[PDB]
RNA sequence: GGAUAGUGGCCUACCAUGGUUUCAACGGGUAACGGGGAAUAAGGGUUCGAUUCCGGAGAGGGAGCCUGAGAAACGGCUACCA
RNA sequence: GUGAAAUUCUUGGAUUUAUUGAAGACUAACUACUGCGAAAGCAUUUGCCAAGGACGUUUUCAUUAAUCAAGAACGAAAGUUAGGGGAUCGAAGAUGAUCAGAUACCGUCGUAGUCUUAACCAUAAACUAUGCCGACUAGGGAUCGGGUGGUGUUUUUUUAAUGACCCACUCGGCACCUUACGAGAAAUCAAAGUCUUUGGGUUCUGGGGGAGUAUGGUCGCAAGGCUGAAAAAGGAAUUGA
């Protein structure tokens, strides 16, 4: 008979099991402790905050490969060192050094001919002002 | 030549639940009481930070 | 019996030794004010509801009182911590 | 005694032979796809003590039932404690031979054990690699226990048994052979089935392999604390110069 009880009567044993099976999962027991933002990329935040250590590449000779679009920033929450992409050179020379970076997850969809892998994060705001603002010459970045 | 097929014996630590307590203290236990609601407040609360 | 607007371990005497509990009491947690409602799924459910109305509680934190039909009030008072 | 040997024991006669005796285990052939039991397990004879299934029943009570945590009973072999006995085999150990080849890696002796009583231990590929109770859904023979019937042989007849075989039927078993209008990825399954997507009752449980890594997730386990050495044809050679 399917394993579970069926009785008229036997609803404290059908809900009582299913919250002890309901702990058995897995989302449920993540959501419930408070964990699913220490799996995510960088804790809790959808963009983090950080410094620009040094522009890699910068002495590569074919122009926009993709270790010129690097650069390597810190974490500030952490202290913790990775590097992130940049479109267009051009914005490599709007991000230059001690600049609070704002970075924001890739989400890439497609790899591209020669993209390096493992970097996951692009800047976004440079010294509080975004990338594309300066870039399309609509702002200046206010040192 | 033979093959002798090999058994499996038993398992050592595949629950959810032992996983569960295997801290001192209830995981279970000391939990919310709004889990969608403490998603956004923390996702606000980082951001802010 | 005292107290109260008045019921009542409410409190005080003097008596009994009871009361709740696997139908989960007691304890711990709660990013818990409760409800009308909001979102959404075909149903079943799930999640949200600090937030336009209703109720409750609070006016930095303990406690205490005066007036008055109505306050343990804080755009009232008294002392204590900050 | 081995493949080959060897320690060993043998003029106080070994191995062998005859007649006996003691000691402790063990229960051969008969032994089967047969029996019994809750499983582990259980084979010489007779006796006693209780117990059990099945079958037979025109006996009796009248729902007393099923599933079930805790706990309890028992639980092969090995093992532990204390006694007893101690023939046999025999972890450790002591030894022989280390002979090519391990194709043919053993021999002699033997503590503990094996056996027994009284306690612990509670694990096995403890297997039918699959929770239990109930019901239905395919044919076929054989076989073990019980009962009913039929028929002739085997039997015997006023004494104490009146059992064997053959045949049909029959409940209940150990299994087997064919197949599934079913199920399944397939092997296979009489349940692992119960007409397309799902309700007969009930308990427990669930949300691959190697690798490479981080460890504050955690538990173990270590040392010393007077102590030191300085390049070669300046060859090969019964094969050379």
């Amino acid at each position: 008979g399917k394993g579970k009880p069926r009785g008229l009567n036997s609803a404290r044993k059908l809900r009582v099991h299913r919250r002890n099976n309901r702990w058995a999962e897995n989302n449920y027991k993540k959501r419930l402790l408070g964990t699913a933002f220490k799996s995510s990329p960088f804790g809790g935040s959808s963009h983090a905050k950080g410094i620009v250590l040094e522009k890699l590449g910068i002495e590569s000779k074919q122009p926009n490969s993709a270790i010129r679009k690097c650069v390597r920033v810190q974490l500030i929450k952490n202290g913790k060192k990775v590097t992130a992409f940049v479109p267009n050179d051009g914005c490599l020379n709007f991000v230059d050094e001690n600049d609070e970076v704002l970075l924001a997850g890739f989400g890439r969809k497609g790899k591209a001919k020669g993209d390096i892998p493992g970097v996951r994060f692009k800047v976004v705001k440079v010294s509080g002002v975004s990338l594309l603002a300066l870039w399309k010459e609509k702002k200046e970045k206010p040192r | 030549e033979q093959s002798n097929k090999q058994h499996r014996k038993a398992k050592e630590k595949n629950t959810a639940k032992k996983k569960l307590h295997t801290q001192g203290h209830n995981a279970k236990a000391f939990a919310v009481a709004a889990p969608g609601k403490m998603a956004r407040t923390m996702q606000r609360s980082s951001d802010v930070n």
